[PDB]
C-alpha cells in the first residue's frame, strides 16, 4: 500500500504552478494543424525589428509631425539639431518603438542597442551632421567640439542616405544613461528651386545579445473606466 | 533567453472574470452562466493581440467562498457548455442533467477544482483579428453590425448552481483563473496604443492619446522626461 | 635591496590565497599596464604616544592622485587589486606593535551620544566615510568604528609589526566585490586600518614621532566607459 | 565535521516575522504588506553578518490562525509581490489581480502553505555590507542619509488578504518562517560585539559594552569568572 | 491507482525538516556565478584562526589596554604575571576570540587549543618567564617551583619573540578545567635609556582534531530592546 | 500524476505498528559505540 504522509504543500493552490489536470473532454481530437507563415517563438525575434523613434515629442507637434525631426538652413554655427535619451524603458522617444513597448513588460533588460538614421530630403541637398554618442556618468556635451571627441560618427548626407550608430553594454539595474546628440557639422547646402528644410527618421532595434527577465505587467494600459 | 518565449509570456494563470451566483436578494434565482471570454480584462486583451493567430489549451481553476470568507461545504455544480449547445434557463432546468456535458461537483471545503480545455476552433488556430464579414445576409442598407466578429473563436460557456431543491440563503463568490498551456502564435501585431472602449470591437476616440510623453525642447533633457 | 616599477623606487601576505587576474573576456576594457602601475607613496603618519590609530578607503585614496586618479574619475567602471606596503621606521630602543589589517567592505558607523532615546538618524559624514589621501583617525579603535570588536579582527587578512622584529608588512588584495566591475567613485571595496595594539614607548632623549609610512601599488587594472 | 558547515549553520527554518491582518476595531481594512526583511529579529541578525556575501534560496511557511486559537476555513490569499511592483493600495485594489505576481489561495483549514523563493539580486550574491553610496544624487550639503543602503538587496513583498467583499470582523494572525537553502557565503566577518540600534545601520552607543566579562585580579580566578 | 493509507506523520509541519517546495516562479534563471575570493564551507576553517585574547579583563582596564599584559621590573622573586582559565565555552578571555564566540552557538565540542604568545618590549631587552599549563582536577599551582614541574615551557625574550603552548584533551561535557600561568623565570634586564616595561600579547585557536556538534542559539544577544 | 483513493486504515493511530518518522534533528551525529562487554541480544540467554 505504500503508507504516505501529507506535506505542508498540500491543499494549495500556487498560480504560477505548471500542474496537470484531466480533460473535461477525453477522446476529444481537435482540428489538425495546416501550415501557418510567420510563427514567431520569442520576443527577442520582435526586438530586433527596426522601429520608428519618435524623437519630437515637444508639446506643439502632433500627428505623424512627431515621427520626424527637422533640419534647416542655420544662420548659426555648430548648433544641436536635436537629442534624446538612450533608455528604452523611461518614459520617452522609446516608446513608440516596439524594443520600448516590449521591455516594459520586463523588470531588468541588457544589451546592445542599435539606432538608424534616415535623410528624407531632396537628392540634390548636401551637408553633414555629427552624430555623437555619450556614455553613462556624463552630461551632455555642451558644444559641437567637446563632442568630435570620442564615438562619434560624422555622416554626409550626398553619399549615404542611412547611418548606423551602436550603443554598448546597456542595462538598467538599479533601485543619466546614455545621450545621442546630432549637431550641425557643416550647413544644409542646397541649389536652386529645390527647398531648403528637410527631415531625419530615427529607427532603433536592439541586438543579438539584448536578453530580458522578470515579467512583470504594463503600467500603459490601466484605463480606470470599467466598461472596457 | 528562455524566459523571452511566447510559451513564458503567456504562461502563469490569471484571474479571467469572477461570477457571482445570487440567492439572496430579489434575484433568489442561484445560478449564472459564464461566456469564457479570455479578453474580458482589458490588461490581457493587449498581450493575446500582440499576435494574428493562437492555439493553445487552457486550465481553468474555480476559488469560491461566501460574502465573508468561508467555506461551509456546500457542493456546487461546474457544467461546461461546450459550443453549439443550449445554456440552462433556470436552476431546475432540464439542462443540468443531460450528458456530453461534462460537469464537475465539487464542495467548496475541498481544493478548487481543476479543468483543462482542449483547442475547440472548427480553423486551425484562435484569430481575433477577422476582416470582412461572417456570413450572407446581406441586403444591408447600411447596417454594419457583425464587421470584424467572428463565430470561431467561441469557447464553451460554464454554469454553477449551488445544487439545493429549495431556495439557499447564500451567494457565493467565484473566481475563475485560466492559465494558457502549449501556445503556438503567428504574425505578430503592434500593442494597442490607445484606450478601448467597446468589448468586442477596436474602436477608439477622437481625442488621440500621443504615443510617448511630452517635453520642453527636443533639445534639451531636463525636466520630467523625453 | 631595491625594486622598482615605472621610474618608482622604494613575508608578503596574499588575501584569501588567490593571486588578482584579470577578468576573461567575458563574464573592450582598456589595461593602462605600467603608466599607472607604479608605487604611489603618499604621505606619512606620525605615530605617538596615545594615538588610536588610521584607516583608508582604497580606490578612493588615489582618487586625487595622478595618472590612476585620472582614470578613476573619467572611466565610468572600474576594477583591480593593489600590493599594499607599509613600513615603520623606528630604533632598536623604541618599543610597540601596529596590527595592519585589510577590512573588506569596511562600513564605518556613528556613535549615538550617551543619553537619548537614541531613535532620531545618526549617519558618519562624508569625512569619515571617504577621508581621502589624509586617512582618518579612529575615535574608537576598539570596535573599530563599528560593531565588531578589535581583538577578532584577525580574521581578516593581517599582519603585524613588531617593532623588534620585522619593521615591515606587505598585503596583496585581490579584487573582491559581487559584480564584475563597479564604479570607483561611489564604492569603496575595502579599507586599511593599522592599529596600534601595543601602544608605543621610548625614554627621554628620544624620537617621539615614528614615521609610518604607506605605499600602494595598483595591480592588473581595468576601466570602461571613458567620458570626456 | 558536518555539523559545522555552513550549509548546516544557517539551516533550520526559524520565524522571520510575525504579521497581523486587521478587520476588528478602527482598522477595519483588511489587508498587510510584509517586507521580507530576513534580518528583522536581532539574532539571525548576527548569523548573516557572519559573513560579507551570500548567495541562498529561501522557503517560506505561513502559519496562520485567529486571535484564539482556531482555525474556521476562511480563505485567505498569499501575494508575493517581487522586487520591482506596485504594492496594494487596499483589499480591493486592482492590483490584487494582475498575474506575473504570484498567488497562493489556501484556506486556514488546511495545512500551512509552502514557496520557495530563487535566488533575485542583480549582482552575484547578497551583501550586508556596502560601503558607499547607492546614486549619484549628490549637492548634499551635509546630507549622509543613504550611506550603507543598498538597493540590490531587496528581495519581494509579501501582501495578504482575506479574500473577503465585504468586511470580516475576525484578525487573522501569520507567523513567517524562512529555511535557508543551498547558501554559500564569502569573506567572513566578526561577530557583532556590541548591541544593535537602527535596524539598518550599524551605529552602537558611546557606552562601550566590554568583550569579556570581569574579574578581580589578573592573576586570580577566584569568584565569578575570567 | 494504488490505493494508500495516511500515516501520523501527516498535516505536521516540522521546523527541522529539509522538504520540498514549488518555486514561485517558474523558468525563472537567476544571476550567474562569478568566481569570488575567500568561500568559507565551514565553520572549523574560522576555528583555526589565531585571534587576540583578552587576559586583562580586571575591572579598572579598559580600551584595547584589555588586550594586553603587562610585564615590568620585578622588586620580588619567582612571582606570578599572569593566569586565564583555558575553558572557551565560559565567560571570561576566550570570549573575544573567535574560537570563543563560535563555540557558543554550540552545546559541545572536543579538540586541542593552541595559544601563542608575542612579546611587544624592545629589542634590546631579556629575560624569560615560565609558561606553565594545569591539567583538570588540579588547583592552580601556589609557588614557580611547583609550576616547573611537568608541561611548563621556559621562554626567552632574546631568543624568541614569540612561542606556541599545546592544550590537549579538551572537552566540556558534564551535566576547574584548566589553568595556564605565566611566572617571571628571572627577571627583566634591560639596558639604559630604554623602556622598562613591556606587553604580551596572547593568541589562541583551536587545532585540527577540534570538533562541534549539537548547534544552539546564543545568549550574547538578548538585547531586551524591541526596537532592534 | 497517479492519482491516488484513501483507505479504511487512514489517520489511523495503532501503538504497535512499526512506522518511519522524521529526524527532528537532521545531521545530529550521535557519539561512536565502543565495544562495551556483555551485551546481550535475547532473553533466553538469559533464561538458560
Amino acid at each position: 500500500g505504500l503508507p504516505t504522509e501529507l506535506k505542508p504543500g498540500t491543499n494549495q493552490f500556487l498560480t504560477t504552478d505548471d500542474g496537470t489536470s484531466p480533460p473535461i473532454l477525453p477522446g476529444f481530437e481537435p482540428t489538425p494543424l495546416i501550415h501557418i507563415p510567420g510563427e514567431f517563438t520569442s520576443l527577442l525575434d520582435l526586438c530586433r525589428i527596426e522601429t520608428i523613434l519618435e524623437v519630437n515629442n515637444t508639446t506643439g507637434t502632433t500627428g505623424v509631425n512627431r515621427l520626424l525631426i527637422p533640419v534647416r538652413a542655420q544662420n548659426n554655427v555648430d548648433q544641436l539639431c536635436a537629442s534624446f535619451q538612450v533608455d528604452p524603458g523611461r518614459n520617452g522617444p522609446w516608446q513608440s518603438t516596439m524594443v520600448g513597448q516590449i521591455c516594459r513588460y520586463y523588470t531588468q533588460w541588457s544589451g546592445s542597442l542599435k539606432v538608424t538614421f534616415m535623410f528624407t530630403g531632396s537628392f540634390m541637398a548636401t551637408g553633414k551632421m555629427l552624430i555623437a554618442y555619450t556614455p553613462p556618468g556624463s552630461a551632455q556635451p555642451t558644444t559641437r567640439e567637446a563632442a568630435m571627441l570620442g564615438t562619434h560618427i560624422v555622416w554626409d548626407f550626398g553619399l549615404q542616405s542611412s547611418v548606423t550608430l551602436v550603443i554598448p553594454w546597456i542595462s538598467n539595474t538599479h533601485f543619466a544613461t546614455g545621450i545621442v546628440t546630432i549637431w550641425y557639422q557643416t550647413n544644409f547646402v542646397v541649389p536652386p528651386d529645390t527647398p531648403s528644410e528637410a527631415n531625419i527618421i530615427a529607427l532603433g532595434a536592439a541586438q543579438e545579445n539584448f536578453t530580458l527577465k522578470l515579467c512583470k505587467d504594463t503600467d500603459e494600459i490601466r484605463q480606470t473606466a470599467e466598461y472596457q | 533567453v528562455n524566459e523571452a518565449s511566447v510559451e513564458h509570456f503567456y504562461s502563469r494563470a490569471g484571474l479571467v472574470g469572477v461570477v457571482e451566483v445570487k440567492d439572496s436578494g430579489t434575484s433568489q434565482d442561484g445560478y449564472t452562466v459564464w461566456p469564457i471570454d479570455v479578453m474580458g480584462f482589458v490588461q490581457q486583451r493587449r498581450k493575446l493581440e500582440l499576435s494574428t493567430y493562437m492555439r493553445f489549451d487552457a486550465e481553468f481553476t474555480f476559488v469560491s467562498n461566501l460574502n465573508d470568507s468561508t467555506t461551509p461545504g456546500m457542493l456546487l455544480q461546474y457544467m461546461y457548455v461546450p459550443p453549439g449547445a443550449p445554456k440552462p434557463d433556470g436552476r431546475k432546468s432540464y439542462q443540468w442533467q443531460t450528458a456530453t456535458n461534462p460537469s464537475i461537483f465539487a464542495k467548496l471545503s475541498d481544493p478548487p477544482p481543476q479543468v483543462s480545455v482542449p483547442f475547440m476552433s472548427p480553423a486551425s488556430a484562435y484569430q481575433w483579428f477577422y476582416d470582412g464579414y461572417p456570413t450572407f445576409g446581406e441586403h444591408k442598407q447600411a447596417t454594419n453590425l457583425q464587421y470584424g466578429q467572428c463565430p470561431n473563436n467561441m469557447m464553451g460557456h460554464f454554469a454553477i448552481r449551488t445544487v439545493s431543491e429549495s431556495t439557499t440563503g447564500k451567494n457565493v463568490h467565484v473566481r475563475v483563473y485560466m492559465r494558457i498551456k502549449h501556445v503556438r502564435a503567428w504574425v505578430p501585431r503592434p500593442f494597442r496604443s490607445q484606450a478601448y472602449m467597446v468589448k468586442n470591437y477596436p474602436t477608439y476616440s477622437q481625442t488621440i492619446s500621443n504615443t510617448a510623453a511630452d517635453r520642453a525642447s527636443i533639445t534639451t533633457t531636463d525636466y520630467e522626461g523625453g | 635591496a631595491q625594486l622598482t616599477v615605472g621610474n618608482s623606487t622604494i613575508n608578503i601576505v596574499l588575501s584569501y590565497g588567490e593571486w588578482p587576474g584579470y577578468c576573461p573576456s567575458t563574464d573592450k576594457p582598456t589595461r593602462p599596464d605600467v603608466s599607472v602601475n607604479r608605487f604611489y607613496t603618499l604621505s606619512t603618519k606620525s605615530w605617538k604616544t596615545e594615538s588610536t590609530g588610521w584607516y583608508w578607503k582604497f580606490p578612493d585614496v588615489l582618487n586625487d592622485t595622478g595618472v590612476f586618479g585620472q582614470n578613476a574619475q573619467f572611466h565610468y567602471l572600474y576594477r583591480s587589486g593593489f600590493c599594499m606596503h607599509v613600513q615603520c621606521n623606528a630604533s632598536k630602543f623604541h618599543q610597540g606593535a601596529l596590527l595592519v589589517v585589510v577590512i573588506p567592505e569596511f562600513v564605518v558607523a556613528a556613535s549615538s551620544p550617551a543619553t537619548k532615546p537614541n531613535g532620531q538618524g545618526l549617519y558618519p559624514d562624508f569625512a569619515h566615510t571617504n577621508p581621502g589621501k589624509e586617512g582618518q583617525v579612529f575615535r574608537d579603535p576598539y570596535v573599530l568604528d563599528a560593531g565588531i570588536p578589535l581583538s577578532q579582527a584577525l580574521v581578516f587578512p593581517h599582519q603585524w609589526i613588531n617593532l623588534r622584529t620585522n619593521n615591515c608588512a606587505t598585503i596583496i588584495m585581490p579584487y573582491v566585490n559581487a559584480l564584475p566591475f563597479d564604479s570607483a567613485l561611489n564604492h569603496s571595496n575595502f579599507g586599511l586600518a593599522v592599529i596600534p595594539i601595543s601602544p608605543l614607548k621610548y625614554c627621554n632623549g628620544a624620537t617621539t614621532e615614528v614615521p609610518i609610512t604607506l605605499t600602494i601599488a595598483p595591480l592588473n587594472s581595468e576601466f570602461s566607459g571613458l567620458r570626456q
